[PDB]
């Protein structure tokens, strides 16, 4: 805002209906210089009080079989011994 | 999920809510497919005329030399190598 | 004496004869004269890769 901030809270306005129909949150992604076909599909985690877990499911060709099946994972943040 | 026992993948995803009175409210499901495999239905044969005279009995070896990523036909002669 | 031809003999007119001069191979030059001037064949093997 000119000489103000967009972090300001000024309204208690209610939501409107109509518009385009909501999709399933599909997010097919561009590959990198790797050609690793991939697809993101976020979980509906929206209850945070400005802060929440942020898991999404992600398909990545060549990925192994995780709790989400072959080729898909959910990125739980971890630290591990390198087994490479 | 595609529970084929050998492997499984996520095939359908659907976003559903529920009304407080027990009704089901949904968006249509997201359909996924993975590549099929069935040697029973898809096995096919072709003569490898191109590999004529290749023979593992003698001094022939499959190897991806020079350019790599696909084996060529190496022949190790007495005091000399040849390669296709 | 460094050529390819079919043989002249009747039984050989259908035989391809690959000929080289033995002398022209200049094997002798491979080693210095002081090793001895007598250099003779012991055995020849043939390879068709």
């Amino acid at each position: 805002m000119q000489n103000s901030q967009d972090f300001s809270i000024t309204e208690l306005s209610l939501p409107k209906g109509g518009g385009a129909i909501t999709g399933m949150g599909e997010a097919l992604t561009p590959t990198g210089p790797d050609g690793m076909a991939a697809l993101s599909l976020p979980l509906p985690i929206s209850a945070g009080r400005g802060y929440a877990p942020a898991f999404t499911l992600n398909y990545n060709s060549g990925a192994g079989n995780s709790p989400f099946g072959l080729g898909w994972d959910c990125n739980v943040m971890t630290i591990r011994r390198r087994t490479h | 999920y595609d529970e084929s026992a050998i492997a499984s993948t996520l095939v359908f995803v659907r976003r559903v809510g529920h009304e407080q009175d027990g009704n089901v409210v949904t968006l249509p499901p997201l359909e996924l497919a993975y590549q099929d495999f069935s040697p029973r239905h898809h096995a096919h044969w072709q003569p490898m005329d191109v590999l004529a005279n290749f023979n593992a009995i003698q001094r022939w070896q499959l190897v991806d030399l020079k350019g790599e990523g696909l084996p060529g036909l190496l022949y190790q002669d007495k005091g000399a190598w040849w390669y296709r | 004496n460094n050529n390819l031809a079919f043989g002249a003999g009747t039984d050989t007119k259908t035989s391809l004869q690959a000929s080289v001069s033995f002398a022209d191979l200049k094997i002798r030059e491979d080693y210095p004269a002081s090793l001895g001037k007598i250099r003779r064949i012991k055995q020849i093997s043939v390879t068709l890769p």
